């Protein structure tokens, strides 16, 4: 049976496992390594994808476009740190006008 | 040629930046920085190209160039 | 590249909200990015501790180091939950 | 006048489109590339990636510049603001 | 008065020694470490490395702060300068 | 305890920074930043320690912590 | 760790000027640092170009990428001069 | 004969060669790789060591202390970029007072 299903995951454990060794990160990568990493990747994906989906609804749409990912990422204080020096193509900027104006 | 960038365009860019009033001098000043920014990025971008022996600068080259600049860009691969 | 999975995860979270190809592009960039980041630190941790193998214990510490405050706590939980199922779920 | 300015901020902050005409930008890229290597060609997406990153860089710079302008007593942004921002940003020509 | 100030700048700019008393600093490190892990001990050199880096960080911050203060019309540095500097520096609490 | 840092010390630190006049408020403000800086660094520093199963935080730990902070320090190894 | 060599290089440049232990500490940090930096990029370049081996051609491009303007030009010259001697000097 | 001498170098070609493979940077590192890297390392070492030695003389001393490395690195515009985000322990700061004061 599938390593992705055995671990109760969506993200490809196998693929992640290939990338870990191909990458020449390690000499030999253990068994739980890709399953843990795959797990974290899926988690974060779900997280930003959730907040993004919310922003999509809040406007008026059903399809999530970059603007949503952007608005999503920038509004969560925690996610904003992680992707601090990241530029979302077609993400635009978070609406904001310095008070003093 | 950088003169092809335009007062409007820069004003819009400033507007998106939340800038209300714009001194007439920042238009040429901004052209200065945009050029320096592009030189630095395109230099490293072609260095990556000159490495795989490809005469064409792929979008992945601009990405690696930007990552080297400390500016990660999403939407063109990974 | 991840489009399959990220879509699969999407339906799981919002089973009625679609995602654009361009937005999918971004998601793919995100996945590869933090993968590269985490594996980089994991690898760094292993050399420091003169270990020739990247254990899940490295992925975890790497996750603690790279991810924000509480966002990191879940990622560890999720990973431990996941790793443990797989190990027991032979 | 203040009203139109803010009205422009509001509109362009809501926007997600590239603000520079494609063509002029592409020329700037070609006209620069030629220095580093004369026989160079950029794919359209590679150019596109540069613009997405260039304009992103610029608004980000503008935000910071704006904070400097306000730091004095002004609303109008001057070159000295762009410079003070780039300075603290660690940037150099 | 201006004369003593500059005279102090000149002297402390020529200096290379740590400006904070060793002991108080070491306590601050212990009194912080205790949160993350109660049974923790820092080698003296590890503490030393932290101070070298801490004071280095601070003067660097001070330089930038100074540039902000001057940016208005002032010579006296206020909290709003440290904040504007840290802001453009990308720092956060 | 951070109150053990001192007005003098901070003034000196400012002096080395090329600061002429110092508002009375920046002394407490600076303590704020110094603490946040140390927390962030010591946190990651002990995380590195908790990795080799060492109860003692070595100077190499503070180094890796600092490199993670984007602040490379010379003089304690490499 | 490099103290031997850095001292050897020192006499070669200033055959009358000594160096402190603490200053030697710094020099060692410098050597390890830019080593880590250069090998990191070299390694990055190799994966991008799907090559399993780090050639000197990678060390060179890495050097061009990491080092400043004219400071990079010499480093390339010195490396090519050095590599070539070694290869011919069997 | 020595690989370091064959290449006309001071820095340990061999050592650099070990570090390249141990490091798990590559799958297999070539022959000229360490010799090129060792070469660049020696060069940069000589460079900063030279400028440092100068500053040592300029003051009044024979021994190079961190202050010299610092003063050296910060004064060369090119070296200052390379070691931009580097902190020289006991290096101190470059004497400088903003004109306006």
């Amino acid at each position: 049976k599938s390593r992705s299903s055995r671990a109760g995951l969506q993200f490809p454990v196998g693929r992640v496992h290939r990338l870990l060794r191909k990458g020449n990160y390690a000499e030999r990568v253990g068994a739980g390594a890709p399953v843990y990493l795959a797990a974290v990747l899926e988690y974060l994906t779900a997280e930003i994808l959730e907040l993004a989906g919310n922003a999509a609804r809040d406007n008026k749409k059903t399809r999530i476009i970059p603007r949503h990912l952007q608005l999503a990422i920038r509004n969560d204080e925690e996610l904003n740190k992680l992707l601090g020096k990241v530029t979302i193509a077609q993400g635009g900027v978070l609406p904001n006008i310095q008070a003093v104006l | 040629n950088i003169q092809g960038i335009t007062k409007p365009a820069i004003r819009r860019l400033a507007r998106r930046g939340g800038v209300k009033r714009i001194s007439g001098l920042i238009y040429e000043e901004t052209r200065g920085v945009l050029k320096v920014f592009l030189e630095n990025v395109i230099r490293d971008a072609v260095t990556y190209t000159e490495h795989a022996k490809r005469k064409t600068v792929t979008a992945m080259d601009v990405v690696y160039a930007l990552k080297r600049q400390e500016r990660t860009l999403y939407g063109f691969g990974g | 590249s991840y489009s399959i999975y990220v879509y699969k995860v999407l339906k799981q979270v919002h089973p009625d909200t679609g995602i654009s190809s361009k937005a999918m592009g971004i998601m793919n960039s995100f996945v590869n990015d933090i993968f590269e980041r985490i594996a980089g630190e994991a690898s760094r941790l292993a050399h420091y501790n003169k270990r020739s193998t990247i254990t899940s214990r490295e992925i975890q510490t790497a996750v603690r180091l790279l991810l924000p405050g509480e966002l990191a706590k879940h990622a560890v939980s999720e990973g431990t939950k996941a790793v443990t199922k797989y190990t027991s779920s032979k | 006048p203040g009203t139109v300015a803010l009205r422009e901020i509001r509109r362009y902050q809501k926007s997600t489109e590239l603000l520079i005409r494609k063509l002029p930008f592409q020329r700037l890229v070609r006209e620069i590339a030629q220095d580093f290597k004369t026989d160079l060609r950029f794919q359209s997406s590679a150019v596109m990636a540069l613009q997405e990153a260039s304009e992103a860089y610029l608004v980000g710079l503008f935000e910071d510049t704006n904070l400097c302008a306000i730091h004095a007593k002004r609303v109008t942004i001057m070159p000295k603001d762009i410079q003070l921002a780039r300075r603290i940003r660690g940037e150099r020509a």
